[PDB]
């Protein structure tokens, strides 16, 4: 049973879905379950009581949204089962889980219990013929067509940098933080309350993400932007009430570089990139500096790559060619590589079959991934 | 190509100049 | 099969389920005569009800049982129900189920006492109490939209989105048609047309229905009234006497938009609706602005929809597209909604029963309502 | 110019004032501006037409009361300027604004625009030599004599838990919710309309606050009180008419713990107290649980501290020593600490001088408060 396999690119922010051997994912929607706050007195209302995908995006105001995954670690397992069921259902894929093999994704250095419980869901509740779990960095390099590359990614949950060299992922050189797009959006919300405009509800939270996506930029020199007085640019809500953002637009993404702003001493994006290259072997460093690949949504800020270059120039050894590459399709880079990996004939050997899972259990899944 | 989010005029990469 | 009985504070409306308009329409009055020791000839009724009290108005003390949507005298309300079922409708309450209506944010004891009278005294097979705004929205056809309901009892607002009522965004208002009628009667006394007794209360009410209209701009209308006498219309009474008033046409229903005239210290109907919409979630304001539904007799003044469009646009941001749904049949919108609710097949499982009432008691209605 | 400096403990419900080094604030009066509803025909009447303090409390029924400050954020700046002028005037303090330095108080995480506008008022309209804005939590600990401990507070405006360990306030663990005494009093009024005894006027609103203060209690188990039937205890109004309160007395202050009742998905007092402790670093958590300080008027409900402990026992880790301490004068906690802080010699270094404000501006105030 070797049908056209499915590529479920997981993530706390957005969940991409579709079939193998495609250019772009057809089914992209945000990873959250929406349930109504209010009472439904009047008949002919929105049925189901559980809202996932474009219905939830359309009807935010009703729904008390709650994210099942935080930092690539599913907290609420019932909510992810409903989302994965919604992905497979007639509203998106229009196919059964029994037909196609599954390509799952996870962030590196995650809890092994979550990986086991993920496999349990796909093998038992859904009846998958074969499952395979993979990393974000390996898939990003598949999409570009390279083998050598440091993959500095920045999603909604996790930021990390896996240094791969000619098809050799070094597991001990991996640097990871739990500071990313969601924490920047949460940090922007806190600033907007200090400015004046308060947002508190979960439906109301996604307005702050939309402000962060649209009107934010990274200053090349933050001390210079502090000393100077900002212009105070405007933004229109779905309501229509105007919001003067002020200095919070440039100070919000500084959480990525200075994680001491949230009050949680970590490395930072630029330090993680340097530390990943430094932890690897001596002869591999110059090739890893030349091949720096970007991916994820929190790399899309204005002047992000310019500042990320300047920080590498400050930290790294002098007179070395730094090249921070970044494709046009950064958001779907991880899905594209999964679709390419799924289309290859070697894919049949790498996966974990249902029969192999029933015999061995979790140990066989831990062996095949690494 | 089709889909909601893209960035126009960032470029593929930012590279330092190669010396002799 | 089912009967719909909109127990309004002014006009008590009633009829059958799945109908265009109600059969039984009359003012909810119980006129008791002048008790003097002198006798009365060839017999008479001790306490008149409905249209009989309106016909023989000159003598009878016209006391309304419902005051601000609150039943004060329950024996009086029991006589009006009896008059609705046996005399007007010509059908027993034991055979047919009975849909009732109360305004939102009413006393909790009133539903319990209303339901007790239906089951114990009248012996009804099944009953239900609905919100008036919910039925008014259901008569109009839309699932989404705020309803600025305004009768002689109580003005109130109930914002609803996609068949989900927002109970905490509801705003009941003490201003209503009866307070406007009393205000018109006072300003008539100021220009030498004194009406003290309750028989003249219905004449000034009838003057209010005919002549009065909502001003587009109040200060402009006051200036034109001083200059010209073309606006000064004449109304003849039941008696051959005829009277002429100039200022009092536009000035009477202005009390809705300026409660300071009556001495209430409350928000006007224009900004009460705005304040209701702002209390809702920020994402679902556009649809509430688009579907600003009106209902009841206090919204039957000419040019009220134009004044609501002027004031709501002035309060709200400039980007918003304001629109008032003002149908021709908005006077009887609450009853039409109840007739459509009774006609549906889903409503057959939503009734209260005799056996359920005997098990629980009056407190079961609060669960069934909303 | 170093005179005996003035303390002005700002608050939405009540405002408390006096001088440094005093045991209790001599001048406690409510923070609102009453203005007469009725017209003054007869001579020898109350002059001024703007009433603040005991005159306003004495003559409630005349005056249309309106609070300038909601949730520790002044909306009507002209009214707060009149209140501060009334504080300094001969009716209360009997002093000039030019002589004494000022200790102002504000809640944490407020709008910075209000803080700048507060400073402008004190430096320009009044001619203050030195101003200093401080936090309520830091002052409460000064009053008790401690340095360690979480300060849970709940006035009429804001409820916020600030964790401070040995003179180190953690700004990123400061939790805040806009669910305090005013919202409880507003929720009690809405319940009393459901009971039967409705209130609408602004002078009539302060009767609900008096009912909230006197006849209310927080039950330990809310589900057990819901199943049981209440006794309907009485309370006599300022007029004389009796009111059977019923279940509205105990369900009203439940708003503080369950903010879903009013219709706003927030944390609640007990969650905020736990969340503030959890946001801090691991080693400080056990000391923060052992030192919990209560403050404000909305901590004075019957069985509030017993419910707080039960909620901490439910949420917090097992086998940890919980201790919710409090001062005897819970309403005067923040002022006494300010009077202590003002009388210290270091206070000269902390404040923003008038010369420093004229040179720099708002930046120097943002540099000295935090």
């Amino acid at each position: 049973i070797a049908n056209q396999p499915v590529v479920i690119d997981n993530g706390s922010g957005v969940i991409k879905a579709g079939f193998a051997g495609d250019q772009i994912p057809k089914y992209c929607f945000p990873n959250y379950v929406g349930r109504p706050k209010h009472v439904r007195v009047m008949a002919g209302a929105l049925e189901g009581d559980i809202f996932i995908g474009p219905k939830a995006e359309e009807h935010r105001g009703l729904l008390s949204i709650r994210y099942p995954m935080e930092h690539g670690i599913v907290k609420d397992w019932n909510d992810m089962e409903r989302i994965w069921q919604y992905v497979y259902s007639k509203e998106q894929l229009q196919t059964f889980s029994e037909e196609h093999p599954v390509l799952l994704t996870e962030a590196p250095l995650n809890p092994r219990k979550n990986r086991e419980r993920a496999a349990e869901v796909f093998f038992e509740t859904f009846n998958v013929p074969a499952l395979f779990i993979s990393m974000q960095a390996v898939l990003s390099l598949y999409a570009t067509g390279r083998t050598t590359g440091v993959v500095l990614d920045s999603g909604d949950g996790v930021t990390h940098a896996v240094p791969i060299y000619e098809g050799f992922a070094m597991p001990h050189s991996i640097m990871r933080i739990d500071i990313a797009g969601r924490d920047v959006s949460r940090f922007l919300r806190l600033y907007l309350r200090k400015e004046g405009y308060d947002f508190h509800s979960s439906s109301e939270f996604e307005i702050v993400k939309a402000i962060k996506e649209r009107a934010c930029y990274l200053s090349i020199n933050p001390q210079k932007d502090e000393t100077l007085e900002t212009e105070k640019a405007q933004y229109y809500l779905p309501d229509g009430s105007t919001i003067e953002i002020g200095p919070s637009r440039f100070r919000a993404p500084e959480l990525l570089f200075r994680p001491d702003l949230i009050g949680e001493e970590s490395e930072g994006i630029h330090e993680v990139l340097v530390f990943a290259i430094q932890k690897s072997d001596m002869d591999l460093r110059r090739t890893l500096f030349s091949n720096i690949v970007l991916s994820g949504g929190s790399t899309l800020f204005k002047g992000f790559g310019d500042r990320l270059l300047s920080e590498v120039k400050k930290l790294a050894p002098k007179d070395v060619k730094i090249r921070i590459s970044a494709p046009q399709e950064r958001l779907y880079s991880t899905w594209i590589g999964g679709s390419i990996l799924a289309s290859l004939d070697t894919f049949k050997k790498m996966w974990v079959s249902k029969k192999e899972y029933e015999e061995d259990g979790a140990r066989s899944i831990h062996r095949k991934t690494f | 190509m089709a889909d909601p989010k893209y960035a126009d005029l960032p470029g593929i990469a930012r590279n330092e100049p190669d010396v002799y | 099969a089912a009967l719909v009985v909109d127990n309004g504070s002014g006009m008590c409306k009633a009829g059958f389920a799945g109908d265009d308009a109600p059969r039984a329409v009359f003012p909810s009055i119980v006129g008791r005569p002048r008790h003097q020791g002198v006798m009365v000839g060839m017999g008479q009724k001790d306490s008149y009800v409905g249209d009989e009290a309106q016909s023989k108005r000159g003598i009878l003390t016209l006391k309304y049982p419902i005051e601000h949507g609150i039943v004060t005298n329950w024996d009086d309300m029991e006589k009006i129900w009896h008059h609705t079922f046996y005399n007007e409708l010509r059908v027993a309450p034991e055979e047919h189920p009975v849909l009732l209506t109360e305004a939102p944010l009413n006393p909790k004891a009133n539903r319990e006492k209303m339901t007790q009278i239906m089951f114990e005294t009248f012996n009804t097979p099944a009953m239900y109490v609905a919100i008036q705004a919910v039925l008014s929205l259901y008569a109009s056809g839309r699932t989404t939209g705020i309803v600025m309901d305004s009768g002689d009892g109580v003005t109130h607002t109930v914002p609803i989105y996609e068949g989900y009522a927002l109970p905490h965004a509801i705003l009941r208002l003490d201003l209503a048609g009866r307070d406007l009628t009393d205000y018109l009667m006072k300003i008539l006394t100021e220009r030498g047309y004194s009406f003290t007794t309750t028989a003249e209360r219905e004449i000034v009410r009838d003057i209010k229905e005919k002549l009065c209209y909502v001003a587009l701009d109040f200060e402009q209308e006051m200036a034109t009234a001083a200059s010209s006498s073309s606006l000064e219309k004449s109304y003849e009474l039941p008696d051959g006497q005829v009277i002429t008033i100039g200022n009092e046409r536009f000035r009477c229903p202005e009390a809705l938009f300026q409660p300071s005239f009556l001495g209430m210290e409350s928000c006007g109907i224009h900004e009460t609706t705005f304040n209701s919409i702002m209390k809702c979630d920020v994402d679902i304001r556009k649809d509430l602005y688009a579907n600003t539904v009106l209902s009841g007799g206090t919204t039957m003044y000419p040019g009220i929809a134009d004044r609501m469009q002027k004031e709501i646009t002035a309060l709200a941001p400039s980007t918003m597209k304001i629109k008032i749904i003002a149908p021709p049949e908005r006077k009887y919108s609450v009853w039409i909604g109840g007739s459509i609710l009774a006609s549906l097949s889903t409503f057959q499982q939503m009734w209260i029963s005799k056996q359920e009432y005997d098990e629980s008691g009056p407190s079961i209605v609060h669960r069934k309502c909303f």
